[PDB]
């Protein structure tokens, strides 16, 4: 019955490819060929956050658009104010190798989680001064490659044993279990609602969930080769994904399809890092070749090179309120632009 | 000068400043080690010769010199993700079994195979590597009732241990194409009373290559 | 033991192909529409001068 | 004929200004390329900057003419000053010679006992020694013979004449770095070799090490050897090249230091480049 | 538990000498900053000393310098006052307090218990007024408290540093608001404050029976730190 049910599975997704065919019109350059573009973006680094002493593997900005995490594996994990270039925490961790860090949106906890397969969660508003260890989440087969928090008690992660996790803190346990992959999840990201997020593994393959019961939404396959970043367009009906070979694509939610790819020919590398502006007009994308570049995110035109880094570039963010960029690089250096 | 309440943050930051500056100096002073091999290749053997889930890291001090050693074994993943995490080490422990008449594709063939795609890897491409090939008694009985040529069907040559593990040995050396690295070499038996010298002597050699190449001097 | 991993498959695959859809045109022109609306208070492309400016 | 040799002095200060510009700059900004072991070659490219504009540009002035047009009141100061830095190039060559001579022969411990204090506190020995040791006597014989020998039209050393002070300057500032510079280099040779048991590495060590040492000997040897002389035959004309000779290595040694690093000659492509 | 407890006190002649020592108990106290405020019998809260984390900056007030010294042992985690050729003017009860400092902290947060200390018969300081003294209240009730400075206490960092604190007949003061618009930890939500420049109020809503006792106000714009004569509370 094996054949069967493989002549069934090879029915359904050709009466999908044909829905999906069907439902596309016109492509969405034709209904923007009209908007004036937007020009050669300047922008000039500002602060040079000089602290670590190895390469910088993750960061993230915080709820007011000022403190800032960053993780290193010289086994460090500081927090800083930007304005100022100051450092206010810094916290030794117990593993060394570390792939991704957190900071709750309350501002009271971070995160943080790596190759030994536990994402611990670190206090900041202790009463004794010092911060500490409040918990060891510790359930995952695989390394973590992203942790985004939900609200103060709960907890979202993507480990390299083809699965994703909703955990609870105060109890410890794992409070669901989300698994359909194929290859290893690298890259996670929470629509503004705190309701589904997307989820992107290296099997060329860009999944939607739903936090609430785990039963997977939509399927996304456009690329050809593994997926190593995700972010979402601000209102939540579409995201973009960076690659491996070269391109990066904005898909969307309700059409059910891809809209739009980004490459060119000069680029040959592959994509570390993708994130958006405020508004919704520019994209930024940090390459292996050692820099940044920003795509006209409704023409698909450079417009402009973010340049100054001497190493790979891992980590990139933009503030809520659109104030600054802040990439990070293995040059162990963390710089904002505006 | 125009500071209000901040002078403080400011003598917080240079004290923070100066226990990061402090830490790196004394976790410089560790020499760092990464453990590789092929299934049932031994690697085993050697991580309990020495005395003092996830990444099992192994400590131990030697006449006076620190030692920390990673086993990455207990990763069930692509291995293409986290090897660049475990560049800037000092060196590679390459453990390969020298009984290499059997299947799993002839084990050695998996181990060359292996050997080739790390040592040729862009992240290693300046790395030296430790090279053990354990099990040189069980090698040493098996070769008198089979021939090597089964492995090797170039191979031509006499049928004894003092040749054919020399022929195994120059061709897992023929795979490295660097001018700088260096492969060494070693046979450790089954058990064997003091192979943690040899580790000791290879680390020395490579921290003095270092300083040369970093003086300027080479 | 293949034969429930290919009944969940498809048992997926089933419940995520019964989705309504918007056209594309629609979806396109949503995003042009987003986008040009929040076009002013964003301190990206359009630069805000050395006076409001945190990080001068 | 004036063109010419103004030309060439032109050239050799521009190229001297920009290689150690870029020597200082390429160490402030590569994260990984600071060091312990780069600070001795941090005051080496700062000291011939100072030779690769000022001596430079006025040994130009008065190079061609023949007479000093500035009389005793900035003689001293620029002999003295031009003295001292030249002797502070020696020292800096000298501590990066001890440094090098530790991080080969005991390589566990001592790359670590030393911070960063006990660098600078060299820095400062080898500069402060140099001062002492050239400006105060150039400076004030004037005072202490109570004449002033040298005469307008050209300018030359106070103490000439004086055999204990021009060979006890001389044999310090030239023939003590010449022995002890040899000494460390060939003991570092003997100890680079691999105890485990194509060019070997002790092969590529001694043909740098040569070129250094020989290098550096046949640049400063023919002028610390006519002082000697002195003490009665002027070249008058061919002494002339024996200051030009000296200021060469003021002018190779970026490349004779920081070019065969092959990580500073990275920096320099990605500088150049971008 | 955070617990600071002092000792050193008793009686003594004038012109002698003593040690004072608060230990501690509960808390990082090396990652701290120490301060001493003294307390006359009939007034209110006076400054003494100031020692910071690490022991780099160590302030005095004016009527103090020269006479008083102050000293920490973090590794033993007790805190020491040597106070040498006394006076009549120090007959008063001691504290013990601690001031973290950083990005979005709260000093001032806990207040020790204090040493009494009795002897016999024998320019641009910035001067805070609290205008009323006596205010007498009924539970239930709103009441707003005033202090004006003398200086604009809005810096250029676009904060202003005036703190609040309540004392209970008999105990130690706990700090209530810190920058004018902070609510501290462990303080109910009732109190708020607002104000400008100078000008600055705090409200009391729903005043419930176990809020009497006596208000001050504080500034931290720059050293020595000046209070206010305080307002006391009364029922009825
Ligand atoms: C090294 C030197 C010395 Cl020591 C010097 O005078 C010192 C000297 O030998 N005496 C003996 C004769 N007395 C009359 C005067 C003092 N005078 C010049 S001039 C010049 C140049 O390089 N060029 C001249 C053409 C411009 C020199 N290297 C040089
Ligand atoms: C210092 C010394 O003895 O010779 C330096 C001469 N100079 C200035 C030509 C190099």
């Amino acid at each position: 019955e094996l054949d069967q049910l493989r002549q069934e599975a090879e029915q359904l997704k050709n009466q999908i490819r044909d829905a999906r065919k069907a439902c596309a019109d016109a492509t969405l350059s034709q209904i923007t060929n009209n908007i004036d573009p937007v020009g050669r973006i300047q922008m000039r680094t500002r602060r040079t956050l000089r602290g670590h002493l190895a390469k910088i593997y993750a960061m993230h900005w915080g709820t007011d658009s000022r403190l800032l995490v960053s993780a290193s594996q010289d086994g460090k994990l500081i927090i800083w104010d930007s304005y100022t270039t100051n450092k206010v925490h810094a916290i030794p961790l117990r593993s060394s190798w570390v792939m991704t860090c957190a900071y709750a949106p309350s501002g009271n906890y971070v995160a943080c989680g790596g190759l030994d397969n536990i994402c611990s969660i670190y206090n900041l508003k202790t009463r004794e001064g010092n911060v500490r260890v409040s918990r060891e989440l510790a359930g995952h087969t695989g390394y973590l490659s992203c942790c985004r928090f939900l609200d103060d008690n709960q907890i979202v992660t993507s480990s390299g044993d083809t699965t994703c996790a909703l955990w609870d803190i105060e109890t410890g346990q794992q409070t669901t279990t989300f698994t359909g992959h194929t290859g290893d999840v690298m890259s996670l990201s929470l629509a503004p609602d705190t309701r589904l997020f997307v989820s992107g593994a290296c099997d060329a393959s860009a999944k939607l969930w739903d936090v609430r019961e785990g039963m997977c939404r939509q399927t996304f396959t456009g690329h050809e080769s593994d997926i190593n970043a995700i972010c979402f367009f601000p209102n939540g009906n579409a995201f973009a994904t960076g690659s491996d070979d070269a391109t990066c694509r904005l898909f969307d939610l309700r059409a059910d399809q891809e809209l739009m790819t980004y490459s060119h020919d000069n680029i040959i590398c592959g994509i570390t890092s993708v994130s958006f502006s405020k508004s919704g007009r520019l994209l930024l994308a940090g390459y292996d070749d050692f820099n940044c570049n920003v795509w006209d995110a409704l023409k698909a035109d450079r417009a402009g090179v973010l340049a100054g880094h001497d190493n790979r570039v891992s980590c990139l963010g933009v503030t809520d309120d659109g104030m600054a960029v802040a990439t990070g690089s293995w040059d162990s250096f963390l710089k904002i632009w505006n | 000068t125009l500071s209000a309440e901040d002078k403080a943050a400011v003598e917080r930051s240079k004290m923070i400043e100066k226990n990061l500056k402090e830490d790196g100096i004394s976790a410089a002073k560790d020499v760092k080690l990464l453990l590789l091999g092929a299934g049932e290749s031994g690697k085993s053997t050697i991580v309990k010769q020495m005395k003092i889930t996830g990444i099992v890291e192994t400590h131990f001090t030697f006449k006076n010199l620190h030692f920390r050693l990673f086993d990455v074994g207990g990763q069930r993943s692509e291995r293409k993700k986290w090897i660049h995490c475990f560049e800037d080490v000092t060196a590679i422990i390459f453990c390969v079994a020298l009984s290499g008449y059997d299947q799993v594709t002839n084990r050695m063939h998996e181990s060359l195979m292996l050997f080739d795609s790390i040592c040729n890897n862009k992240f290693f491409i300046d790395t030296s590597i430790i090279l053990f090939l354990n099990k040189k008694d069980l090698f040493g009985e098996k070769i008198k009732k089979s021939p090597l040529t089964i492995c090797f069907p170039e191979y031509t040559g006499p049928n004894t241990y003092e040749d054919a593990a020399a022929y195994i040995q120059a061709q897992f050396e023929s795979k490295n194409r660097s001018p700088n690295k260096e492969i060494y070499c070693h046979m450790t038996c089954a058990t064997d009373t003091n192979n943690i010298q040899v580790v000791f002597d290879a680390v020395t050699d490579i921290i003095i290559a270092n300083n040369l190449r970093g003086c300027g001097l080479y | 033991a293949s034969i429930a991993q290919a009944r969940k498959l498809v048992e997926q695959l089933k419940m995520e192909a019964n989705i309504d859809r918007i056209k594309v045109s629609k979806a396109a022109a949503d995003l042009m529409a987003y986008c040009e609306a929040h076009a002013k208070e964003d301190p990206l492309l359009t630069p805000v001068p050395a006076s409001e400016n945190p990080f001068r | 004929e004036v063109v010419f040799i103004v030309l060439v002095a032109g050239s050799l200060s521009l190229v001297t200004i920009i290689g150690n510009i870029l020597v200082m700059v390429s160490i402030k900004v590569n994260r990984h390329l600071q060091t312990v072991n780069n600070y001795f070659l941090f005051s080496l490219a700062c000291a011939d900057l100072i030779i690769g504009v000022f001596s430079m540009n006025l040994y130009t002035l008065y190079t061609v003419i023949g007479y000093w047009p500035l009389g005793p009141v900035v003689c001293d100061l620029w002999l003295a000053l031009d003295y001292v830095v030249s002797n502070a190039s020696v020292m800096n060559l000298l501590i990066i010679s001890f440094d090098r001579y530790f991080c080969v022969t005991k390589p566990l411990t001592y790359p670590v006992k030393r911070t960063t204090k006990m660098a600078g506190m060299m820095i400062a020995a080898a500069w402060v020694l140099s001062f002492i040791l050239w400006a105060p006597a150039i400076l004030f014989w004037q005072f202490i013979v109570g004449v002033r020998t040298v005469e307008d039209g050209e300018c030359y050393i106070q103490f000439f004449s004086n055999a204990a002070v021009t060979f006890g300057t001389a044999i310090a500032a030239f023939y003590l770095p010449v022995i002890i510079m040899t000494v460390l280099y060939w003991h570092i040779s003997r100890a680079s070799k691999s105890r485990i048991k194509p060019p070997s590495r002790e092969k590529k060590v001694t043909r740098t090490i040569l070129a250094i040492l020989l290098a550096f000997i046949i640049t400063w040897a023919p002028y610390n050897v006519m002082v000697l002389i002195n003490t009665p035959c002027i070249p008058n004309t061919v002494w002339t090249i024996g200051y030009w000779l000296c200021y060469i290595n003021s002018t190779i040694n970026p490349a004779c230091y920081a070019l065969c690093n092959a990580t500073f000659k990275k920096t320099f492509k990605h500088l150049l480049m971008c | 538990d955070v617990q600071l407890v002092e000792s050193g006190g008793g009686l003594v002649q004038p012109g002698g000498s003593r040690k004072l020592s608060c230990s501690a108990s509960g808390f990082a106290f090396s990652s701290f900053g120490m301060h001493w405020v003294r307390q006359a019998p009939e007034k209110g809260l006076e400054w003494v000393a100031y020692i910071s984390s690490g022991s780099g900056t160590i302030y005095y007030a004016d009527t103090v310098k020269g006479r008083f010294t102050i000293s920490r042992d973090d590794p033993k985690n007790t805190l020491f006052l040597q106070m040498t050729s006394l006076r009549s003017e120090d007959t008063a009860m001691y504290y013990c307090v601690r001031s973290i400092y950083y990005y979005g902290s709260s000093p001032f947060d806990f207040w020790g218990q204090g040493t009494t200390l009795t002897v016999s018969s024998g320019g641009s300081d910035i001067v805070m007024t609290q205008a009323t003294s006596s205010v007498p209240v009924t539970p239930g009730e709103s009441v707003s408290i005033s202090c004006r400075s003398s200086k604009s206490l809005l810096h250029s960092n676009g904060n202003t540093y005036l703190y609040w604190f309540l004392q209970r007949p008999g105990q130690s003061p706990q700090l209530l608001i810190y920058r004018m618009s902070n609510l501290a930890s462990g303080v109910p939500d009732r109190f708020s404050g607002s104000g400008s420049g100078t000008a600055f109020t705090l409200t009391i809503s729903r005043l419930e029976a176990e809020d009497v006792g006596v208000y001050y106000c504080m500034q931290h714009l720059e050293y020595p730190l000046t209070f206010g004569a305080g307002t006391k509370l009364e029922l009825k």
